[PDB]
């Protein structure tokens, strides 16, 4: 198992992925949403996509 | 079917046919001005109202 533990193969590599989301179902431990406008803005975006226009 | 539609990304136009609102707000104001002037005044005088006799030839 030495060669695998010492080297890596050319072209066999891992990339990094990033994204933004919302986490729901918290027990009152979410954002204040008065100091983080993007939380409410993106929630309204999600609702508008789902068919609710606040 | 309309293809992948994001859920938290803002509603932007992405393809041909999508609509976008333009708030026309133009306020352009340019100006320029210039001037130039010149003046020149001169007076000269000499009067021998009473000429002394030794200087009456000059």
């Amino acid at each position: 198992e030495r060669i695998r533990d010492l080297t890596s193969v050319q072209g066999v590599r891992e990339n990094s992925l990033i994204g933004y989301g919302l986490v729901v179902g918290l027990d009152g431990t979410g954002d204040q949403t008065t100091q983080t406008p993007f939380t409410t803005q993106t929630l309204n975006n999600m609702l508008s996509q789902l068919g609710i226009t606040v | 079917n309309y293809g992948y539609q994001p859920l938290f990304e803002d509603r932007r136009p992405r393809n041909i046919g999508d609509t976008l609102t333009i708030v026309l707000q133009e306020n352009v104001s340019a100006s320029k001005s210039s001037s130039a002037n010149a003046s020149r005044d001169g007076k000269t005088s000499f009067g021998f109202d009473t000429v002394p006799r030794y200087l009456q030839g000059l």
